[PDB]
């Protein structure tokens, strides 16, 4: 929310352009925890994410981050459930979702 | 003053018990080394 | 408190009277491993630059550390054994060498159950170390002094899983100071008095 | 309208004396007068009052007598030495509201249309308060009369000024208050709640006994009120209510423990203090 | 329904709002998930659960309430039958 009302300021609207959008839309899939979201729009500019010489270098944690949110956001609306149900959700596989629960629960 | 009862006859970290249990001799080679050895 | 007041490997370690700065860093994470839990030796002495960089010149205490980090129970003990076997002839560690390790020991069984809820006590003779007996006797005997909260049964060898409510602990240690208080201020009393 | 009344004891010993005064001539049952007060948001106080000449016949509720000139011309007497003042209702020393209380009310209702009826009983024999408060109202029901005259309860309490306070505690010297601490706390709190319960419950039995044998004129609203009293009694069998009783109970007995603890310990301080202090005055006389 | 009912299962849920199970639960996520309504499902069995927990504190303080309302009321019983009373017994 910071750099999303930051950008719009004056000295900042001045600069205005295609990178600054980019990185608007990767707030904007970081705020309300999607990975999907965040994917997509990581696909979308290709060329400027993962481009530049030291964005892909922090990618890695933002990923893992993203992935800690949406995990919380989307076991967090109930109780007592099954494995499969979450990991079709989340969209993974069974292994790893076990792991990064036990990880969670430590 | 006194009687002197004639006619019968921390110092220690912490006090427990439960240090002074221990009869096994030392995880190390009564436990680790005597189970540890390829019986399985 | 010893781990509390061993936060000055950044603050300067002048002192090269008592002991060499290795020592000092071997000292630190030993009594780090009593002293705190998980969510603060993650933010303190795994992510030390200086810890780091002396850590890497001791093979021994790296492995040690990240055995029980990185939940790799079967190489902990050996470490143990070492490092047992270290401190029992090593001063001002001697009296009560045993004591230390019978918390580590003890702290690692409490670190895997707490994940699980019905863990059979045949995973852990793979997964901790062999010898179903002896895993057996340890935790009966542990489980009798009223610390590490599980259950076993042994007509099926299972092992369950129980969550005591965070009142009962701290009441009977509220009773037990009481005791001793009350025992001390009444022998104050008749001291005095004649 | 209204929610409370303030009472100064002003009001009282002039209701004490008027009704003796007034009673040593003849066989008197009732005495009737005027009060005086203010108000503030929805609380009204009474200051003092002045009596009036009243007669009634016992041979019949529906012929009695008032005065109007004395009433008038006093209060304008009264207005030449106090301009805060103003009339608010009037008093009866009767034990129990008779059938007139609704003409005289209406009769007096000019001066105030918000008049406030007060009762003081002259002889009471039990420790509840003694004055009672009552505004008239318009009730209406199914059948019978679209509206009725009927009086209303309203909150009363005994209120102090600070020179009538030095004035009732220079009076007040023989009894006071023993000990102020869980004495005062428990005994002028409970046992007195005990005896009012029990109380009230004897009267409400008492117009029960009348009815289903005696007069019987079955009311209804009575009963409706006694059937939400019996349906919203607790049980207290239930678990879970036992369980949390235990617990608060459980929790709140530990800080007794503790301040009896810090009290022996200070105990023992002060005899250590005195003794030390006091062994070393006998040799200094020689 | 979460106004009147504490536990209900399932299909009925879904059957009273005219659409399948799966919509039912993925419109009530977001929901819960944004802070407007308290409910807790457990899709093992099928149940859903409208009421919080209780704590010891509530219990006792609706239990005062009660009292204190009992004795309002029955303070309240009595001048009416004093002024019932009244006008019957005054001659």
């Amino acid at each position: 929310e910071d750099v999303q009302a930051l950008v719009s300021g004056k000295l900042a609207l001045r600069y205005a352009g295609r990178q600054t959008e980019a990185l608007k839309c990767v707030a904007q899939a970081s705020k309300n925890r999607s990975l999907a979201d965040f994917e997509k729009a990581l696909t979308d500019y290709r060329a400027e994410l993962r481009d530049d010489p030291i964005i892909s270098t922090h990618l890695a944690k933002l990923y893992d981050n993203l992935l800690e949110q949406n995990l919380i956001r989307v076991i967090e609306p109930f109780s007592r459930v099954q494995i499969e149900h979450i990991s079709s959700l989340i969209k993974l596989s069974k292994a790893d979702v076990e792991r990064k629960l036990s990880q969670m629960i430590l | 003053m006194s009687e002197k009862k004639q006619p019968v006859d921390e110092d220690n970290w912490d006090d427990d018990n439960v240090e002074d249990d221990f009869s096994n001799q030392l995880r190390a080679e009564l436990e680790k080394h005597g189970y540890k050895m390829e019986t399985s | 408190q010893a781990a509390e007041l061993f936060l000055d490997t950044v603050s300067t370690f002048t002192s090269y009277e008592l002991m060499d700065y290795k020592t000092f860093v071997t000292y630190t994470v030993y009594v780090s491993m009593i002293a705190l839990e998980r969510p603060d030796l993650r933010e303190k002495v795994i992510k030390g630059a200086e810890i780091l960089e002396v850590l890497h010149s001791l093979p021994a205490v790296r492995q040690y550390l990240f055995s029980l980090y990185e939940c790799r129970y079967s190489v902990f003990f050996q470490s143990l054994a070492v490092v047992e076997q270290e401190m029992k002839k090593d001063w001002l560690f001697a009296p009560h060498y045993r004591y230390y390790v019978r918390e580590m020991r003890i702290h690692a069984y409490s670190q895997l159950l707490e994940s699980y809820r019905s863990l059979t006590l045949g995973y852990m003779a793979e997964a901790f170390g062999v010898g179903v007996e002896f895993i057996d006797q340890e935790l009966s005997r542990f489980i009798a002094a009223g610390r590490l909260h599980c259950k076993i049964d042994k007509v099926n060898e299972i092992v369950e899983t129980n969550r005591p409510d965070s009142k009962n602990w701290q009441y009977q240690e509220t009773i037990k100071k009481g005791d001793l208080l009350l025992n001390r201020v009444q022998k104050l009393s008749r001291v005095i008095n004649m | 309208a209204v929610q409370k009344v303030v009472v100064h004891p002003l009001v009282l010993l002039s209701v004490v004396d008027h009704f003796n005064r007034i009673g040593k001539v003849g066989n008197q049952k009732r005495v009737v007068g005027v009060l005086l007060g203010s108000w503030q948001k929805k609380v009204l106080d009474v200051s003092n009052s002045f009596a009036v000449p009243f007669d009634e016949d016992d041979k019949d509720d529906s012929v009695w007598f008032l005065d109007h000139d004395y009433l008038e011309n006093m209060y304008g007497m009264f207005k030449k030495v106090n301009a805060r003042e103003r009339i608010v209702g009037w008093y009866h020393t009767g034990p129990k509201l008779h059938k007139n209380d609704i003409a005289i009310n209406e009769l007096m209702k000019r001066y105030c249309p918000n008049s406030v009826l007060v009762i003081i009983d002259v002889k009471p024999k039990d420790l509840g308060l003694p004055t009672e408060a009552y505004i008239s109202v318009e009730e209406v029901h199914d059948d019978g009369t679209p509206t009725s005259k009927t009086f209303e309860h309203v909150t009363s309490e005994i209120g102090a000024e600070e020179a009538e306070e030095v004035g009732v505690e220079h009076l007040l010297r023989d009894i006071k208050d023993t000990t102020v601490g869980t004495l005062s706390q428990r005994i002028t709190n409970q046992v007195h709640g005990l005896k009012g319960l029990n109380s009230k419950l004897l009267d409400i039995r008492s117009y029960l006994e009348k009815v289903a044998t005696g007069k019987l004129p079955i009311n209804h609203q009575i009963i409706y009120q006694l059937q939400d009293v019996f349906n919203l009694l607790p049980d207290v069998s239930l678990q879970e209510f036992v369980k949390a009783f235990y617990l608060k109970t459980n929790d709140q007995m530990v800080v007794v423990y503790l301040a009896s603890l810090i009290r022996s310990v200070v105990a023992l301080h002060n005899l250590i203090n005195n003794k030390i202090a006091n062994r070393d005055a006998e040799k200094k006389e020689g | 329904m979460a106004k009147y009912y504490t536990r209900i299962t399932m299909k009925r849920m879904a059957q009273l709002l005219d659409l399948s199970v799966d919509e039912s639960e993925a419109f009530l996520s977001n929901l819960v998930v944004n802070k407007t309504i308290f409910a807790k499902v457990d899709r093992l069995a099928g149940i859903i659960n409208f009421q919080r927990p209780k704590d010891p504190n509530n219990l006792l303080n609706d239990w005062s309430q009660k009292l204190n309302s009992l004795m309002s009321l029955v303070n309240k019983t009595t001048h009416l039958i004093a002024k019932e009373e009244m006008i019957h017994n005054l001659q």
